[PDB]
């Protein structure tokens, strides 16, 4: 009723030991939701080009160029790991545990209270308006994952935190002929328009079932069970060079010091394996025949260019190229008490050793007289097409069916927990930018917007917007996260790298004396792991 | 009919900054950046920064990075230069603009505004 | 910082004959140059931009020419509203940098 609470308050996260090794890990995140009344309650269909910028020769990969749907509707995203877990949880969980499964999510939205302003300003409770919440089950609107934008809850219990506007892209055309600072002609810069083939409008009063919730009422979206593969939270080190049976060493060292080496006490010519050079008699460590290759190589910042505009290849895993770069503001990590529009930003460098070092590659001739002279190699020091900042190993693919890689590792607080997969016929083999990938249905995203709130003086044939009365909700949201996971065991007589608080790391964790409050990123794959 | 229009003279005295201005007509305000240069009658002329006016985007030289501040204004189409500290730094100041092709060369400039620093 | 010479800073010139204004660079740059004429109490115009292609409005006796640390401008046959001053831009990297500028004259 007008009086009675619709929910509870939970932000506990509660460890379940099962035998076996296995554990239940159910995250409670509990946050208070602020919402505005729209800016405009119609749909519109905006195109951003920003020609100023892109008109100047050599400025082709600061293209902004799209066109977006904007909805009057708000998103609700807690696809991040900073909503469930705080440092101590996500500490515990990458000291103690191997592998993470996602078992269940839920939602649920209680306790609305709307209010109108009134102008000094007075602020009295609607009692009879409305909230429209809609629930995306089927998933027919298009995803759109605000980790990526950094536009997620917040990652604070005690903070209020507001939900991002909702938007989407529109089909367009767009053609950017590249260029550089000295070229003589001017392309090409056109923004074409709309393919009518390709069109595609979506409103949620057409595709979803929106329940109208006042003061007393909850909204309870039931428990979402996924069906993924595991995360692994231990990270591999062995390249090609450390696969399988070292070499036998002929020659021991004798006095225990810093540069006594050992000795393959045999001719590079005269020993035995397998190698894949059949015109060769060399067996070395760069040469033997290994079972596969660990990681690949790809042509790093490379864009291609599309019915849409240029965009940059991604990379699978980097070693730079490769390693994510994440931006973010005061809700999501930053000290809540700095000023200005600077976001924070950090480059995530993962553990796992399967990139590539391009100033290392080379390739020479088949003939393979070993003392290479310069015609027969091919350096990263070496012009391609003329170019003094461009190598082979620019455009240089290794990629292939003897290729084994990783997934991505979780980003803590900022990185994405699940992903939806590509309605494609053939699938990709990894994402990167979510461990989990819901490979046939994905949670359903939850939309909110504040009742149309009518004056006396309307009139739907003016062609002026219509005057509503400025109105504001406040809801709590709840959500439940349950995860599986492993215990780690111990295999080595060494100990293994762990997540610690120290004298350098020591105030990340506290408060200050004003109460600003920040979220570090930690890493998430410590412990080694054995390849082969 | 693409017009740059700047101030006229000013004699501030060698310890404080004058504002120079720079008002566009005949273009969209916020497609082109602005530029500022500076031309000494014995070293030359020099590039100050530029400035977007949609966004807002500066970019300097290292040689006047704390001795100039460039600054927008839409609504008016006006750029605005602030030159702190001007001990010395007596020129003629220009407000330019890229061209049509998409290089940085510089095809409309203002008349030029002589700012002389004594006392 | 690109440095950008021009070779003389007078040139000796009689009305009708061809004149060849010189610009080297520090470092190459590929074709990346831009030429002013600038009359001696105004705004600088500008002549040639990439190096070789001339802008609109240019009378077609002033060319120019060249790539990598040599570039070359040159007039074809000279009239008395032609004799300004000359300057070299670079426009190849930030900042953008001008030559010192060769004032043509009328022989004595």
């Amino acid at each position: 009723g007008v009086g009675i609470s619709t929910g509870t308050f939970n932000n506990q996260t509660e460890f379940k030991f099962l035998e076996n090794g296995w554990v239940e890990i159910t995250a409670n995140s509990s946050r208070l939701v602020h919402l505005n009344m729209p800016e405009s309650e119609n749909y519109r269909r905006v195109v951003v080009n920003n020609m100023d910028k892109t008109a100047v020769n050599g400025n082709m990969a600061l293209d902004d160029i799209h066109a977006q749907i904007v909805t009057p509707w708000s998103l609700v995203d807690a696809n991040a790991w900073g909503v469930w877990f705080n440092p101590g949880d996500w500490q515990l969980i990458v000291n103690t545990m191997s592998e993470l499964h996602l078992v269940s999510f839920e939602q649920e939205i209680f306790n609305v209270v709307l209010k109108t302003v009134s102008e000094t300003k007075v602020y009295n409770n609607d009692l009879t308006a409305s909230l429209m919440v809609a629930l995306d089950s089927n998933n027919t609107m298009p995803f759109t994952p605000a980790a990526m934008r950094s536009e997620t809850l917040g990652f604070y219990p005690w903070k209020p935190t507001i939900p991002t506007p909702w938007r989407y892209y529109f089909q367009w055309d767009r053609t950017l002929i590249p260029s550089h600072t000295g070229t003589s002609g001017t392309p090409t810069n056109i923004y074409h328009g709309t393919d009518p083939d390709d069109v595609q409008f979506y409103t949620i009063e057409n595709s979803v079932p929106v329940h109208l919730l006042r003061t007393g009422d909850e909204f309870a979206t039931g428990t979402f069970f996924f069906d993924c593969k595991p995360c692994r939270l231990t990270h591999t080190w062995q390249t090609n060079r450390a696969l399988g049976l070292p070499p036998f060493l002929n020659s021991l060292p004798q006095s225990e010091g810093a540069t006594n080496f050992g000795d393959i006490g045999v001719q590079q010519d005269k020993r035995r394996g397998v190698t894949q050079m059949g015109n060769t008699n060399y067996i070395t460590e760069a040469t033997i025949m290994r079972p596969a290759e660990v990681g690949y190589s790809a042509p790093y910042y490379s864009f291609e260019a599309s019915t849409q505009g240029p965009f940059k290849t991604p990379i699978a895993a980097g070693r730079a190229d490769g390693n994510p770069r994440y931006a973010f503001g005061r809700q999501h990590g930053q000290k809540t008490t700095t000023t200005g529009e600077t976001p924070e930003r950090f480059t995530y460098i993962a553990h796992q050793d399967t990139g590539r070092y391009p100033e290392g590659d080379w390739i020479q001739n088949i003939n393979f007289n070993l003392p290479v002279t310069n015609d027969n190699v091919l350096l990263p020091t070496d012009p391609i097409g003329g170019k003094t900042g461009i190598n082979y190993t620019n455009i240089f693919n290794t990629y292939g069916p003897l290729t084994a890689l990783n997934n991505v590792p979780p980003v803590y607080p900022n990185g994405q927990i699940w992903d939806k997969e590509f309605d494609t016929d053939l699938k990709p083999r990894l994402h990167v930018n979510a461990p989990f990938v819901c490979q046939n249905n994905c949670p359903g995203q939850l939309f909110v917007k504040v009742a149309p709130n009518l004056t006396n003086e309307y009139d739907p044939d003016a062609s002026a917007n219509m005057s509503r009365i400025v109105t504001y909700s406040d809801f709590w949201w709840k959500g439940k996260l349950v995860f599986k996971a492993k215990l780690r065991a111990s295999h080595t007589w060494n100990p293994i790298q762990q997540m610690s608080i120290n004298v350098d790391n020591q105030f990340n964790y506290v408060p200050s004396n004003i109460g600003g409050m920040k979220i570090v990123y930690e890493k998430s794959q410590l412990a080694p792991r054995k390849l082969y | 009919a693409v017009h740059l229009q700047g101030t006229e003279l000013v004699k501030p005295g060698a310890s404080a900054g004058v504002k120079l201005s720079c008002k566009a007509s005949g273009y969209t305000f916020t497609n082109y950046d602005m530029n500022w240069v500076r031309q000494r009658p014995e070293q030359g002329l020099e590039w100050i920064g530029w400035i977007f006016p949609g966004d807002g985007s500066t970019r300097y030289n290292e040689k006047f990075k704390g001795k100039a501040t460039l600054t927008t204004d839409k609504s008016s189409s006006t750029a605005y230069q602030l030159n702190r500290l001007t001990s010395e730094d007596s020129a003629v100041y220009f407000c330019a603009r890229r061209g049509s092709h998409g290089s940085y060369s510089f095809a409309y400039w203002g008349q030029g505004t002589l700012v002389t620093v004594s006392g | 910082d690109i440095v950008m010479t021009q070779s003389h800073k007078f040139m000796s010139t009689s009305v009708g004959d061809r004149v060849s204004i010189t610009c080297k660079a520090s470092q190459d740059v590929n074709t990346a140059l831009a030429w002013y004429q600038q009359i001696p109490g105004q705004s600088p115009k500008l002549l040639i931009y990439s190096a070789s292609n001339r802008y609109t409005g240019v009378p077609d006796r002033f060319t120019a020419s060249g790539s990598g640390t040599d570039f070359t401008f040159t007039i074809s046959s000279v009239q008395a509203e032609d004799l300004a001053l000359y300057y070299c831009q670079q426009h190849y990297t930030t900042p953008w940098t001008f030559g010192g500028g060769t004032k043509l004259e009328i022989k004595r």
